[PDB]
């Protein structure tokens, strides 16, 4: 349940991904995210009108070779964000840098 | 040459009008140069401007019955100059009022309303009054029956243009296709479910056959006998997204501000 959250780029999960993953019924699946806040393993809160669970805290947990690289490419991708939005602002007013 | 292209006309052959015309190009530009174009009127140069008007009228009727309307336009628009001026002294004519009628199908059925309606006011202050309207009537009528959206009104109209099988009926066709697709554009935003008898309906057809004909050629996906516009709205709406006008088409929030900023420095 840590694992999955903490790997995507979003922060929610929907209770049938849940559901799949950890091989258990739908009552159970929403009393381990219960169990698991309660731990302070996850945080957040919780909708089961949306059936999500949305994360805003991850505990900190083993690096390996594997975890290593899936952090790293989160970094160029908002990297390119960075890069060619300072271009279009150096292009705009130019007249005016003093 | 000159007067066997009047007697073509009348048996009731037109392409051999269209055989003979470039010949008679030739002597076109030896009639013009009789008349001083225009600058005073003679009874001498009427004979002459009699000639001048003949060639272009018979010309021009006959062209739309073989289906060149490229080459129909280019004949009306000579005779243009004898149109605008001299009236009530050999301008004005039976056959004018039936020429200027199929004209102003033309643009109509070109689908230029810009054109069509700026062409009427050059006729407000020729015949419309002078020659009351009875063939003039026609166009204006389909015109304005599209504008307020009725297309019940505007087919009617061209269903009994069609009963008239004489060079009229060559507009009319094109004109009811042109409803067909004015109801295409709009069905997009109307609906998102018809049956397949409910497009048949609105589309005019006869046919369930023929609508779905018509569903290929204009990309409508007929899927169990239902259409699903909200598809269609999507590929039209990537294709404006694509194209270059982007940025201030949008217009980013970072955008807005450096517009300010740099206004206040300068």
């Amino acid at each position: 349940l840590i694992e999955t959250v903490f790997v995507k780029n979003i922060r929610m999960l929907s209770f049938e991904d849940i559901s799949k993953a950890t091989h258990l019924p739908k009552d159970n699946v929403e009393h381990l995210v219960m169990r698991a806040i309660s731990l302070g393993l996850l945080k957040g809160s919780i909708d089961q009108v949306n059936e999500l669970v949305t994360i805003s805290w991850v505990q900190p947990r083993i690096i390996s070779g594997d975890q290593i690289t899936k952090m790293k490419d989160r970094l160029v991708e908002w990297n390119d964000q960075v890069e060619k939005l300072g271009k279009k602002m150096e292009a705009r007013g130019q007249s005016i840098w003093v | 040459l000159t007067k066997s292209l009047s007697i073509a006309f009348e048996n009731g052959d037109y392409a051999a009008c269209e055989k003979l015309l470039p010949p008679i190009k030739i002597e076109l530009i030896k009639n013009n140069l009789l008349i001083p174009d225009l600058s005073i009127q003679n009874d001498i140069y009427l004979n002459d401007l009699m000639i001048t008007k003949r060639i272009l009228e018979v010309g021009a009727l006959a062209s739309i019955q073989t289906f060149n309307f490229d080459s129909f336009e280019n004949y009306f628009n000579q005779l243009k100059p004898y149109y605008f001026s001299n009236n009530h002294k050999l301008s004005e004519s039976d056959k004018k009022s039936k020429l200027i009628s199929l004209y102003l199908l033309n643009l109509l059925s070109q689908n230029n309303t810009t054109k069509f309606h700026s062409e009427l006011q050059y006729l407000d202050k020729h015949i419309k009054n002078l020659e009351d309207d009875s063939l003039l009537s026609y166009p204006i009528k389909l015109d304005r029956w599209l504008m307020e959206g009725s297309y019940q009104k505007a087919w009617d109209l061209l269903q009994s243009g069609s009963q008239n099988i004489s060079e009229f009926d060559s507009f009319t066709d094109i004109l009811k296709s042109a409803i067909r697709d004015e109801i295409a554009k709009n069905t997009e935003l109307s609906y998102d479910f018809l049956p397949l008898s409910n497009i048949k309906a609105l589309l005019f057809f006869n046919n369930e056959k023929e609508t779905e004909k018509f569903a290929l050629e204009r990309n409508w996906p007929i899927v169990n006998s239902k259409v699903y516009f909200n598809n269609q709205s999507k590929e039209k709406a990537d294709y404006e997204d694509e194209m270059m006008h982007e940025e201030d088409q949008k217009t980013n929030i970072i955008e807005k501000a450096m517009d300010y900023a740099i206004s206040i420095e300068n």
